[PDB]
């Protein structure tokens, strides 16, 4: 048959075999085991410090891996890397396109990444012998703008951009080794596995993936939102992971049952989620709003715990140190704050 | 990276000389500037230090008054004004590079020096045992001591030790008692708790032979203890 | 502070030295004109509009010792309520349309000519969310065109509800009145028009006017007065 | 006297106390518990006009008592140095707060091209820091020339401004009338001739530049702002020179005694400038009513 | 002829996300409690620590 008539119908007996074979295995909500468990008591933040001096909105913002070190961009083109604990300015470095929306840092401490709004990927070099910072690599391949990257080691990085596709890179020889394709609509985030093995990405056609870095497609597909998805993290454990779309929700995923496990979601709360992060014990699930308050969830009853008041403008932001010290968040007032 | 140093010679005692290094290879307008004495056969003398853009000046109780300190941005240069001598200050000065913040390593590199033959509450750090002699292929230690504690309530603890081989300039080898500078081999190390400090050093070779000098960075001025001269 | 020690006080000055450079620096941003240039499918933008003087791709310019900086967004393609936002604080937004198009018919759809999804683009721009007070420059151009193609195929064939003249000026017009009735704030934004075709200046001066109009009128509302 | 039997003097200072102070209260307390995304560069000008009203008339019930009686002062000497220096310095801040923001709009209307660095120098922060300076350096005399005199006896002890202090016999004179002087053309007439070259400036940029709603709105409230200000703060700098000149004008007993009559109705007059002077400025704003009325 | 190559690795990539294997919600719910009440002692902000060990305490100034 010439006409391509019965392998349409294909795709439909398959998307109902795996829609079966999860209502198989679903025996109970996690409600009804997280029950007896004594709820969380009503948790209290204040804003131990406020690091100031950009004058635009701030975009993204990256912890350092010793927990007192971070960086933070914004729309006026600049790079500011912080002390935390004296609220002091280490470095300052200018950008050559001033639209960026994300920035990362190197696990080592030796490397920034930043991009956006011009399909490259720009990588710094901080340990330099003549006194400054300078632009070593210029990774150029993508047709869209840049949403994400996220450091692997001192010579790979992952980067997620609007043209619907994710890339390995090869910082040594800046040529993708790995091209991760299959996405319909603009992906907007990712995050590493604990492992660096995996990786999980949300994109605007509401649903997320799960690749496999080392050999390079995709293996789950997870879908049950129903707008963009601009946020997510990887649970501590390495076993699940959540998601922050924009329908003012938030979800809670398994890797090894592919299953919606929990959700996040008030009457009094119609704007969307920026952001999302996670506690040390895994237990507090921290979320930006665009009603320029953040939100501290109970992740394991789904009951509000308390709330970070403080910003006047959106909540884009949010990060946790990897000691559980402080949390950071960001916002388009151009301020920064440190809550314990 | 680079540093010349030039406008040395003699002077008769009352006179006034000129001094100046030139810096090439690297961003001068960001890094704190020292001068560094060294008299014939003797240890090591901070003599003054200006902060990065001019903001601060400090200087010795010797030469307070006396001299005085320059910087030249635009062209890189770094000047050391120097009033009416003595027969005293016949010594080699060199030039020391510093820059602060969360995680540097100041006094990286110490240019070269200028011979100035002229013709004719202080924290003290003492050092013993100013010759030994050492074999190649063994294990040998060196110890400096302090009057007072060197620990900050921050942790920090401000001790440094240098290396100043035959014929040529000190080079940096531990900063902070512990942290170990760029570009030395792994075999050394340093120790220390609140006021006693020891430099462990093992396997050395040939190019291990020389005098070594423990300074502190607590508070100005900065005091230089003596050296153990390491002979074959 | 009394208790800092002497490698703590090199740091805060370096810090107040970063603090002082970022401060010097942000005051000179905010003498510049920033003006997202935006347009239709081969409307013109790029012949004389991107050419009056000399990913995103970013113009410089100075006339009359004023700095202009546009920025073209045209070879995006991607969806466009995700980044569309960032150009939230632009003084006035070019808009370039050709309206020798009212004969010709999309490349991709036949049922309605160009200057339809024309005026639904400028339509969605205008009463956005992002830009509820900032201003609209409009170009119409190709205009040696206009006039020769009304002389045989007249208005009637885009807009059948029109009685005129058939003439080029009472074309024009309406054409422009057409346009300029897509406004729905009427108090906060204002919309200037030109005709340009291909002519000797007389389009850096008019953006140099109306974005000297503009300024004097946000600086009026900022102080107090309005 | 007894033309003011029928003390509303007593009456009209209380009264002007009531509406003087809520009034600024509002205008106080909305500016300083408000977000700091607006910063609509006279935040800064609008508050230091409600700091140099407030206190200008906190101190007004204590000479409410002062002509209620007989000219008495049961309040002591220190009082009467210190009531004295609140009104003359709160006189001379707030007539230097219109100044300055009639200068401010200027730069930033007028021409926003060729005095955008202008702006930046001298204005802001930098001209609100001299404005009150300056008030504390003109106002020094109250504080020195100020001692409770005495009359026949004063058995109702009275204050007044003590003149032979600095000055003896045949010297006094020019303390009275140079000083005087000097808080007219300082303290009245080179201010308002700032603020009437500064917005014909502004009027001839309207005009030029405007529907027909913002042009007829904003033309009709700058014809105020120079009408009110120089209506209120006339009488009183009128019957002072009047009253100062009869030192030289030998003027009878039969005009001496209107000039005290009328004079404390022309303080009364300057009061309700500062009651007003909020809704000319700070309320005047639809963006400013919302703030305060929704908190 | 028209579209052939893209019907033909939509199916490749859905047919294999069927072999793998799936456990129950009930184990996977309890592995997620089972971490949290393990080490929630070293969680800063779960439960507040004295003043002392806090590197971020408010000093003076
Ligand atoms: C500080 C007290 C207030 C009154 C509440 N006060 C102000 C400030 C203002 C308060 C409210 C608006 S202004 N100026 C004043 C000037 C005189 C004064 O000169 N009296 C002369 C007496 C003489 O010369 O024998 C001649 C007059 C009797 C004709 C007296 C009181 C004044």
């Amino acid at each position: 048959g010439s006409e391509l008539d019965q392998l349409r119908q294909e795709a439909e007996q398959l998307k109902n075999q795996i829609r079966d074979a999860r209502k198989a295995c679903a025996d109970a909500t996690l409600s009804q085991i997280t029950n007896n468990i004594d709820p969380v008591g009503r948790i209290q933040m204040r804003t131990r410090r406020t690091l100031r001096g950009h004058l635009a909105k701030i975009y993204a913002m990256h912890w350092g891996t010793d927990s007192r070190l971070l960086v933070s961009a914004s729309q006026d083109g600049k790079l500011i890397i912080w002390d935390s604990y004296t609220t002091n300015k280490v470095h300052a470095i200018p950008l050559r396109s001033s639209w960026v929306m994300t920035c990362a840092y190197a696990p080592s401490g030796n490397y920034v990444a930043c991009g956006g709004l011009d399909n490259i990927c720009s990588i710094y070099n901080l340990k330099t012998r003549e006194g400054n910072v300078r632009v070593s690599r210029e990774l150029a391949g993508h047709t869209g703008y840049l949403s994400c990257c996220r450091f692997l080691d001192d010579n790979q990085i992952v980067t997620s951009s609007g043209d619907t596709t994710c890339a390995l890179w090869d910082i040594e020889t800046g040529q993708q080794t790995t091209t991760f394709t299959g996405h319909t609509g603009d992906v907007m985030s990712l995050s590493l596995a604990p492992d660096t093995r995996l990786f999980v990405s949300g994109a605007c056609d509401a649903s997320a993936k799960l690749w496999d870095v080392r050999e390079g497609m995709c293996r789950q597909t997870f879908t049950g939102h129903e707008s963009d998805i601009n946020a997510i993290c990887f649970f501590p454990n390495g076993n699940a992971f959540a998601t922050g779309s924009d329908d003012a929700t938030c979800r809670l995923f398994d890797l090894r049952a592919d299953q919606e496990l929990m959700t996040y979601s008030h009457d009094n709360i119609i704007c969307g989620i920026t952001s999302v992060s996670f506690s040390k014990s895994g237990r507090l699930l921290l979320a930006g709003y665009d009603d320029f308050n953040c939100n501290v969830w109970d992740a394991l009853k789904a009951d509000r715990a308390g709330v970070l008041a403080g910003h006047d403008n959106r909540v884009s932001c949010l990060g946790v140190t990897d000691d559980g010290m402080a949390v950071a968040t960001g916002s388009w007032d151009s301020f920064l704050k440190i809550w314990n | 990276v680079q540093l010349v140093e030039s406008g040395g010679g003699l002077v008769q005692p009352g006179g006034s000389r000129k001094l100046s290094c030139s810096a090439s290879g690297f961003a001068f307008s960001s890094f704190g500037m020292h001068w560094v004495r060294q008299a014939p056969e003797k240890g090591l003398e901070w003599v003054a230090y200006i902060s990065s853009g001019s903001g601060t000046i400090y200087y010795a109780d010797t030469v307070k008054g006396r001299f005085t300190i320059s910087r030249d941005d635009p062209k890189n240069t770094l000047f050391l004004q120097m009033t009416s001598l003595r027969s005293e200050d016949t010594a080699m000065y060199y030039c020391v590079r510093s820059i602060y913040y969360y995680g540097s390593s100041p006094f990286d590199f110490w240019g070269q020096g200028t011979t100035l033959t002229v013709s004719s509450s202080d924290i003290v750090m003492t050092q013993a045992t100013s010759s030994v002699p050492v074999t190649p292929g063994e294990s040998v230690s060196i110890s400096c001591r302090s009057s007072k504690s060197l620990l900050h309530s921050n942790g920090n603890t401000y001790l440094y030790w240098f290396l100043q081989r035959p014929g040529q300039s000190p080079q940096l080898l531990i900063y902070r008692m512990s942290n170990l500078a760029s570009g030395v081999p792994d075999r050394f190390s340093g120790s220390g708790s609140g006021t006693a400090f020891t430099l462990t050093i093992s396997r050395l070779e040939a190019e291990d032979v020389g005098v070594y000098y423990c300074m502190q960075h607590l508070e100005y001025p900065l005091t230089f203890g003596a050296g153990t001269k390491l002979e074959l | 502070g009394c208790t800092l020690s002497a490698e703590d006080k090199a740091a805060v000055e370096r810090s107040k030295m970063i603090d002082r450079n970022l401060r010097e620096d942000g005051e000179k941003a905010a003498r510049e004109v920033k003006l997202l240039l935006l347009g239709a499918g081969e409307s013109g933008k790029s012949t004389i509009v991107k050419q009056m003087k000399i990913g995103i791709v970013e113009t410089h310019f100075t006339f009359k010792d004023l700095h202009f900086k546009m920025f073209d967004v045209g070879g995006q393609r991607s969806e466009r309520k995700k980044w569309i936002h960032c150009f939230e604080g632009v003084t006035a937004i070019i808009f370039c349309v050709a309206l020798s198009d009212y004969d010709l018919v999309l490349a991709e759809d036949e049922e309605m000519n160009r200057m339809h999804e024309s005026m639904k683009l400028f339509d969605s721009i205008c009463n956005n969310k992002w830009f509820t007070d900032t201003s609209i420059i409009l170009f119409l151009n190709k205009k040696d065109l206009f006039e020769e193609k009304i002389k045989k195929s007249p208005l009637t064939i885009c807009y059948p509800e029109y009685a005129g003249s058939n003439t080029y000026e009472e074309a024009a017009a309406y054409i422009q009145c057409q346009f300029e009735d897509l406004n729905k704030r009427k108090d906060t934004k204002e919309i200037y028009t030109h005709f340009t075709c291909a002519t000797d200046t007389k389009n850096v001066q008019f953006v140099f006017d109306a974005v000297t109009d503009v300024i004097i009128k946000n600086n009026l509302k900022d102080c107090g007065l309005f | 006297d007894w033309k003011s039997s029928g003390a509303l003097i007593p009456a009209i200072y209380m009264l002007v106390f009531l509406l003087g102070t809520t009034g600024n209260g509002l205008v106080l307390w909305t500016v300083f518990r408000s977000s700091r995304e607006k910063r609509r560069s006279a935040d800064i000008f609008i508050a230091s006009l409600a700091v140099a009203d407030l206190t200008f008339v906190v101190t007004l019930p204590l000479w409410a008592t002062y002509t209620y009686r007989d000219y008495d002062w049961p309040f002591g000497t220190f009082f009467c140095k210190l009531s004295s220096y609140l009104i003359f310095v709160n006189m001379y801040a707030s007539v230097f707060c219109l100044t300055g923001l009639s200068f401010d709009r200027y730069l930033a209307i007028v021409r926003p091209v060729a005095n955008a660095r202008l702006r930046l120098r001298v204005s802001g922060a930098v001209a609100t820091a001299v404005l009150w300076v300056l008030a504390a350096l003109l106002a020094m005399p109250v504080m020195v020339l100020r001692t409770t005199g005495d009359l026949e006896n004063t058995t109702k002890v009275q204050c007044y401004m003590d003149y032979s202090m600095v000055a003896t016999v045949s010297s006094e004179w020019a303390w009275e009338v140079g000083l005087g002087v000097s808080s007219t053309t300082v303290g009245f007439v080179v201010p308002f001739t700032i603020m009437l070259t500064c917005y014909f400036f502004i009027a001839q940029t309207i005009a030029g530049h405007f529907g027909l709603r913002k042009r007829r709105r904003l033309l009709s409230i700058i014809v105020v702002l120079v009408v009110t200000f120089a209506l209120c703060w006339m009488p009183y700098h009128l019957v002072k020179t009047l009253y100062m000149l009869g030192s030289l004008l030998h003027w009878p007993c039969d005009f001496d005694l209107f000039l005290m009559n009328i004079f404390p109705y022309c303080t009364c007059i300057s009061y309700v400038n500062s009651c007003l002077n909020p809704f000319l400025y700070a309320f005047f704003d639809p963006r400013f009513r919302q703030a305060c009325t929704s908190m | 002829t028209a579209s052939i190559a893209q019907a033909r690795k939509l199916v490749e990539q859905l047919k294999m996300e069927a072999n793998i294997d799936r456990i129950k919600v009930s184990k996977a719910a309890a592995d997620l409690m089972a971490y949290c009440e393990a080490h929630a002692k070293e969680d800063p902000l779960l439960t507040p620590v004295p003043a002392s060990e806090n590197p971020f305490r408010e000093k003076k100034f």
